[PDB]
């Protein structure tokens, strides 16, 4: 039961360091996406 | 021992059916039941005059509660004197029921006990203006047993600082 | 369609997790409050114009996770933020304590000039204040902040709190 949130949190660190290199990039060029 | 929960389905019923039209009239079933229960003994102080004028304040959130980083102390009493009740403790928090009349001095136990109150008035006002939408019946149910939870243990003299 | 406006502002808001930054920028650009907002993920922002001295200010708000060490993609945040909006809970001392680790962040990664603003928040929690407001007056006085207490909930001073410091960022940049 343990073994499933510690490869969770795996997926998690890796999703979030996509979204963060994204963001990144995406002020870099075109801010304009990321408005409500 | 092992430590469980169950709903009192005669409790459940009643909020269930107040959740679908709520209203915040002290003599409605559900509120009644709770200001009986509940809210009338922790307000009750050994000043009763104050004490009635904070009941006033707590139903229309006019209420406030300070720390403390011309007036006199008969009335609003003081540091080393809390005015709700005679008692003589240190006193780290302050009330106002206005539109302040006068800042009042309150014990640690009383302060337990008002928010105690203010905090399930809070919750129930959310509820009314909801506001609240993303919580099932069942879980905002339980909310409401937490709030008198609560409640029911300052009422008792039970307490957290 | 007249969509044209004569400066536009960039503020950023900081502070810690839980405060209602989010909020605040729900309650100034679409005049919303949601009670069970989650956690912010990503960045956004939101624009909204005013009047000030006659001039039309397009606002941006741009709002992120109040969580931040390890971001490394704050030095994107921080950039062109001409003005800050540095947020606390009144209810939660912990958040107005961490008030100077934020302006730390200010004084690092971003701008000098930058109009700072402290907020406090939750002003609607009248019964849990721990944050009494001259002591937060007092350390944005002598620490060259504006300060003012808002409520997302009940909408008090939220209004104001943004006219406060865009006006501010007006003075500034027309002046020099
Ligand atoms: N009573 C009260 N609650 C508020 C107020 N503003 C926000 N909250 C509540 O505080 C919680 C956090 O709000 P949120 O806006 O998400 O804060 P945040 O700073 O954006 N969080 P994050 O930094 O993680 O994105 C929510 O439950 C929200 O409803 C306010 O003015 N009054
Ligand atoms: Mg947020």
């Amino acid at each position: 039961l343990m073994e499933a949130i510690q490869k969770q949190e795996e997926i998690n660190f890796r999703l979030q360091d996509y979204i963060d290199r994204i963001i990144v990039a995406i002020m870099e060029t075109n801010p304009s996406i990321l408005e409500v | 021992v092992k430590d469980c929960k169950e709903a009192d389905l005669s409790l459940y019923n009643e909020f269930r059916l107040w959740k679908d039209e709520p209203t915040m009239d002290r003599t409605c079933p559900f509120l009644d039941k709770i200001y009986q229960e509940d809210i009338f003994p922790c307000l009750t102080f050994s000043k009763s005059e104050l004490a009635s004028a904070v009941l006033e304040a707590v139903e229309n959130n006019t209420l406030s509660i300070e720390p403390v980083g011309k007036a006199s102390a008969v009335e609003c009493g003081g540091p080393k004197k809390c005015a709700l009740t005679g008692q003589s403790k240190s006193c780290k928090h302050r009330i106002k029921l206005g539109d302040s009349s006068n800042y009042y001095y309150i014990s640690p136990f009383c302060r337990y006990r008002i928010t105690s109150v203010c905090n399930f008035f809070t919750y129930i006002r959310y509820i009314q203006q909801g506001l609240v939408k993303q919580q099932d019946v069942d879980q905002m149910f339980w909310e409401v047993m937490q709030l008198r939870k609560e409640m029911s243990l300052a009422k008792l003299g039970y307490f957290k600082e | 369609r007249d969509d044209e406006y004569d400066y536009l502002f960039k503020v950023v808001l900081i502070g810690d997790s839980g405060v209602g930054k989010s909020n605040l920028l729900s309650r100034f650009t679409r005049n919303e409050f949601n009670l069970e907002s989650k956690s912010t993920i990503g960045v956004e922002f939101a624009t909204r114009s005013i009047q000030v001295d006659g001039k039309t200010i397009k606002a941006q708000i741009w709002d992120t996770a109040g969580l931040e060490r390890y971001r490394a993609i704050t030095s994107a945040y921080y950039r062109g933020a001409v003005g800050a909006l540095l947020v606390y809970d009144i209810a939660k001392h912990l958040t107005y304590e961490n008030v100077e680790r934020w302006l730390k962040e200010l004084r690092d990664h971003a701008d000098s000039n930058i109009v700072i603003m402290l907020v406090g928040n939750k002003s609607d929690l009248r019964h849990l204040r721990a944050v009494p407001t001259d002591e937060a007056r007092a350390f944005a006085e002598k620490n060259g902040l504006s300060f003012i207490e808002t409520s997302a909930l009940d909408s008090t001073n939220v209004e104001a709190a943004f006219q406060t410091i865009l006006t501010e960022i007006y003075r500034i940049v027309s002046q020099k």
